[PDB]
């Protein structure tokens, strides 16, 4: 049953859209898509949805 | 916030919280970035005039930065009456300095949201509200971690009508629930350690009562209403 965005979110860091039946990634805005596809990458300090560490 | 926890250093930094002309807290928001703040369209009349403070996780000590807000955007179908469209978005007059417990919520996509976070076992409420239902506003922010109630259990559990706005949260019995002050707030669920905005704390028919949950706004309802709010 399971597959694409089903099968643990498609291997997608955050969001997960399933074109032309294969696995899209993407990102909230402040974020850029890793050369992978499915890593989000902060552009800058204080990320949206991060615990502030400093 | 009835049971739970204090949030500890930068565990909550999306919190924001209303203050009226008294410098008291009478709802919460959450920060979706520098400019705007998210938060329940019942707060509009908690108050005639207020601003919004953030990074503040002890009220009584000293983060902090207390902004005015320069635009209220309400949702025009909210009305008490039902308590649907519960949500409203503030613009603020000068941008929030990201800083140690000041940070936004990410607003997720809303197909994912409600495949994915809202299908999670849990969400995080968080605010300043009371620690049990007659007792007085916590001098420190808290959060609790609340399950997702099935949409079924929650309508049969209500006194009052669901909108497909709203969804439950929260615990049949256990003494752990969202409560007065506490509304406007955040609800957000954790995917991968970052923190989605997933609802609004709305109404409950008290706090932590049996046979009761707290009742949210569906942030996933409004993400276009949203993205439009803060492009003016
Ligand atoms: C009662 S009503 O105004 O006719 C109405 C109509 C339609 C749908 C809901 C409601 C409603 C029902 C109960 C409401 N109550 C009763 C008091 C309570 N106030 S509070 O400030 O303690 C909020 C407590 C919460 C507990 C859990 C969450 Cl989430 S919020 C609260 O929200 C309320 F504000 C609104």
């Amino acid at each position: 049953t399971r597959k694409l965005c089903s099968l643990d979110n498609g291997d997608c860091d955050q969001f997960c859209h399933e074109e032309q039946n294969s696995v899209v990634c993407s990102c909230a805005r402040g974020y850029t898509l890793a050369d992978n596809g499915k890593a989000c990458i902060p552009t800058g300090p204080y990320p949206c949805g991060k615990q502030t560490l400093e | 916030i009835v049971g739970g926890q204090e949030c500890k250093d930068g565990e909550c930094p999306w919190q924001a919280l209303l203050i009226n002309e008294e410098n008291e807290g009478f709802c919460g928001g959450t920060i979706l970035s520098e400019f705007y703040i998210l938060t329940a369209a019942h707060c509009l009349y908690q108050a005639k005039r207020f601003k919004v403070r953030v990074g503040d996780r002890n009220t009584e000590q000293e983060g902090e930065a207390v902004h005015e807000v320069e635009v209220v955007i309400k949702h025009n179908r909210f009305t008490k009456e039902t308590y649907d469209f519960d949500i409203a978005v503030l613009r603020l007059k000068t941008p929030i300095t990201f800083r140690m417990n000041v940070a936004p919520a990410c607003l997720p996509e809303r197909d994912w949201a409600e495949s994915t976070l809202m299908t999670q076992k849990t969400g995080i409420v968080s605010g300043f509200g009371r620690t049990h239902e007659k007792g007085r506003q916590s001098t420190r922010l808290k959060m609790l971690e609340v399950p997702y109630v099935d949409r079924n259990s929650c309508k049969l559990s209500s006194s009052f009508i669901i909108t497909q706005n709203m969804f439950c949260a929260g615990y049949d019995t256990k003494q752990e629930d969202a409560c007065q002050g506490d509304s406007g707030g955040p609800h957000v669920t954790r995917f991968k350690d970052t923190y989605f905005v997933t609802g609004i704390v709305s109404w409950g028919e008290g706090c932590a009562r049996k046979g009761k949950y707290g009742i949210y706004t569906k942030v996933t309802a409004f993400l276009k209403w949203i993205d439009r709010s803060m492009k003016t």
